[PDB]
């Protein structure tokens, strides 16, 4: 398999036409807040393919 | 797409503005394709003994 290629699952906000995103923080999907731990709903955005 | 509008103009005033009336003529257009939020205007300092 090929795992050296990501994705980005999800995002808080939208973007600008011709823009680039190399932002790697930890998403907030809800409720219990992250700050850098990954617990109860904290999911990483970039995820491997298959 | 970041845009830079140049014109040098030679001015001969003591201080405030100038008077007058000109136009603005294109210098380069370099396509970064990134925002930008916040600027600064750097200047120099001039040292001696």
């Amino acid at each position: 398999g090929n795992y050296n290629y990501l994705y980005r699952l999800f995002r808080k906000s939208n973007l600008k036409p011709f823009e680039r995103d190399i932002s790697t923080e930890i998403y907030q999907a809800g409720s219990t807040p992250c700050n850098g731990v990954e617990g109860f709903n904290c999911y990483f955005p970039l995820q491997s393919y298959g | 797409y970041f845009k830079i509008y140049s014109k040098h103009t030679p001015i001969n005033l003591v201080r405030d503005l100038p008077q007058g009336f000109s136009a603005l003529e294109p210098l380069v257009d370099l396509p970064i394709g990134i925002n930008i939020t916040r600027f600064q205007t750097l200047l120099a300092l001039h040292r001696s003994y």
